[PDB]
């Protein structure tokens, strides 16, 4: 499963007895490039292998009779912990409201109907929020979606305040008796002060529980300075990773992480409702590595 | 920044670090930085542009201007009638035709869209919006009709009219889906058939965020439908598109347009020098 680089990187070692410390260091810059490769942020890929180093030594890598097992094994479970360690699902309570939050595009009003699919089928009541006033078509979108997995969807008007969305919403809620309020929210940029603040404020009043960062498996290098902002201007709490069914490695998830210390949640992995899954950090880690 | 000025090697460690940081990736970043520390330049910011700029340009002749000290723009002319746009999923396909059509509404000419994604839930009916706000017609059907089919009616309209111009919108696929990259092949055909010598234009489309994945983008979708074109969306993010850099240099497709907004102005035509300012800023 692993890597071509790195298949020749641990293979060299094999058999050798004992190694160097100079062999640790070329194969640190090995996993180093590898991770770089998996676009893992540099600054995070950096930090990652002096993790690496550290635990290596910590287990004696240096008299080990089989040091390129041991760091092979040291990189697997690093990158297993860094990654979360478990699988992890949110905690629900009585009353829960979420924000779907991040860049455009990133799979949010998807990821909004297979949560309220998902959750539907334990017993939640959730209530889509079509908080997209901006996008073409973005309210006709959910709606169609909540009305293919049996959802209510509310649809914020042109122009409307965030005080005037959480009555309504309170009000829609309570009438139906639903307790996981969904609310999709457009994508922006981290650096759009305006629409990141317009973000905040509507994290102000509606006072969500729950503010998910959706994120692409396939985003590269800014994916640290995005998770940043979004958690400095708004808060975050947890993630999404949308796409896996493509092949991008899926690195930036690692990045996110590492600057937030936020588990990632759930797993896309379709276009369609039914493409949601936890998120596995072991499964992760042997995707970055390969 | 990257100190320019500063001694050799510190130059050199902060340009490995800015294209890394701009996603060019370790083998292109490797590449330029051979040549760089190769062809001994004192003039490293200038050295380095005119790399850059040369692997962005299919061009010659720009650069022997440039270079003899002489400067003109010239608007993107697309080669036939059929403009088809490919790539993967939320970047920028559909905002990008709307944002095409505003610009050669402007120049004069007769456009028309095909609302091709009949996959996603009001994946048509967005263009169709887009395409009420322009003025401009918009050929759709009802959510999973076959694309191939509405492509084929598009053309034979767009024909019919004596239409200019036909954007086909395609919906988002991923390129490991092998049956949607067929599809993609089938709706390809479909417009060869209304019209022989159509689609001429191919167009990618790529979301300035994507880091390395986007090479694997270009080359798999290259391979199914021919690219002739690259358009670069979400420039206006703090990502730089620097896969780009791999993109021209392996496949030679050139960059058309790039995507600054999400309003049908926020296009402008490809700059490789403004772009490698602003890559290495
Ligand atoms: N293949 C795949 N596509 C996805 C996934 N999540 C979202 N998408 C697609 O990505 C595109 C952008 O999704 P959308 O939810 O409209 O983006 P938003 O702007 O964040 O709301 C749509 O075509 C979705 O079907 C996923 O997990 N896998
Ligand atoms: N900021 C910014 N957003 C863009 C740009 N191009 C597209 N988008 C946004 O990306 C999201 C998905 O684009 P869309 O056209 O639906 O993608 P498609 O799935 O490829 O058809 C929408 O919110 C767009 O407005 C751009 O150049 N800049
Ligand atoms: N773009 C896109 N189209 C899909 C996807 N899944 C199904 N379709 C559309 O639906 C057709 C087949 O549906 P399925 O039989 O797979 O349920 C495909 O030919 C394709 O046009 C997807 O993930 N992305
Ligand atoms: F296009 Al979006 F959230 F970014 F609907
Ligand atoms: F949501 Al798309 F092409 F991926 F319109
Ligand atoms: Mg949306
Ligand atoms: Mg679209």
């Amino acid at each position: 499963q692993l890597s071509a680089r790195l298949q020749e990187a641990i293979g060299r070692l094999r058999g050798r007895g004992r190694i160097t410390e100079e062999d640790l260091k070329a194969t640190l810059r090995e996993i180093r490039r590898a991770l770089m490769d998996a676009d893992v942020n540099l600054e995070v890929a950096r930090d990652f292998v002096e993790r690496v180093r550290e635990e290596a030594l910590g287990k004696q890598v240096l008299e080990s009779l089989t040091p390129a097992e041991v760091i092979l094994a040291t990189v697997y479970e690093a990158l297993k912990e860094a990654l979360g360690g478990e699988a992890r699902l949110p905690v629900l309570k009585d009353r829960n409201l979420w924000f779907l939050v991040g860049l455009q595009g990133s799979g949010k009003t998807t990821t909004a109907a297979k949560l309220a699919l998902y959750y539907k089928g334990k017993g939640r009541r959730p209530l889509l929020v079509a908080a997209d006033t901006q996008r073409p078509a973005a309210r006709e979108q959910l709606r169609l979606l909540g009305e293919k997995v049996g959802v209510p969807v509310l649809e914020v008007m042109d122009g409307e305040s965030p005080e005037s969305i959480r009555r309504r919403v309170e009000e829609k809620a309570r009438l139906e008796a639903r307790d996981l309020i969904l609310v999709d929210t457009a994508g922006r940029l981290q650096i759009d002060e305006p629409l990141m603040g317009e973000l905040a404020r509507l994290k102000e009043v509606l006072g969500p529980d729950e503010v998910l960062l959706v994120l692409d498996a396939m985003t590269g290098q800014e994916a640290l300075s995005v998770a940043r902002a979004f958690d400095e201007k708004v808060g975050v709490t947890g993630l999404v990773l949308t796409k896996l069914d493509g092949d991008a490695r899926g690195g930036a998830a690692l990045s996110a992480r590492h600057v937030t210390g936020k588990p990632i949640y759930f797993a896309g992995v379709s276009e369609k409702p039914e493409g949601l899954e936890p998120f596995y950090p072991e499964r992760l880690a042997g995707r970055i590595l390969g | 920044a990257i100190p320019w000025g500063g001694n050799l090697e510190e130059v050199l460690e902060e340009l490995e670090m800015a294209l890394l940081a701009a996603d060019v990736g370790l083998s292109a970043t490797e590449e330029i930085l051979q040549e760089v520390r190769a062809s001994g330049r004192k003039d490293l910011k200038e050295a380095v542009k005119e790399k850059l700029v040369g692997m962005l340009e299919p061009d010659e002749r720009r650069a022997t201007l440039r270079k003899l000290g002489f400067q003109k723009p010239k608007p993107v002319e697309p080669k036939g009638r059929v403009v088809l746009v490919v790539g993967v999923n939320g970047v920028g396909k559909t905002t990008t035709i709307a944002k095409l059509g505003r610009y050669y509404q402007n120049l004069g000419k007769k456009v028309m869209f095909c609302a091709g994604d009949t996959f996603r839930a009001a994946g048509g009916t967005q263009l169709s919006e887009w395409g009420k706000r322009l003025s401009i017609p918009v050929i759709q059907g009802p959510e999973g009709t076959d694309p191939a089919a509405l492509a084929y009616d598009a053309v034979q309209a767009m024909k019919a009219r004596g239409y200019d111009l036909l954007f086909v919108d395609t919906a988002g696929r991923l390129h490991t889906k092998h049956n949607l990259m067929e599809e993609l092949k089938k709706v390809k055909r479909a417009i060869a058939k209304a019209d022989p010598e159509e689609p001429k234009e191919v167009w990618l489309v790529l979301d300035a965020v994507t880091g390395q994945n986007g090479l694997e983008q270009a080359k798999k979708f290259h391979e199914a439908v021919g690219l002739t074109g690259v358009i670069v969306t979400k420039l206006d993010g703090t990502a730089k598109g620097g896969v780009l850099i791999p993109i021209v240099r392996t496949l030679k497709v050139p960059i058309k347009f790039v995507g600054v907004g999400e309003g049908p102005d926020d296009l402008q035509p490809f700059d490789p020098e403004a772009f490698v300012e602003a890559l290495l800023e």
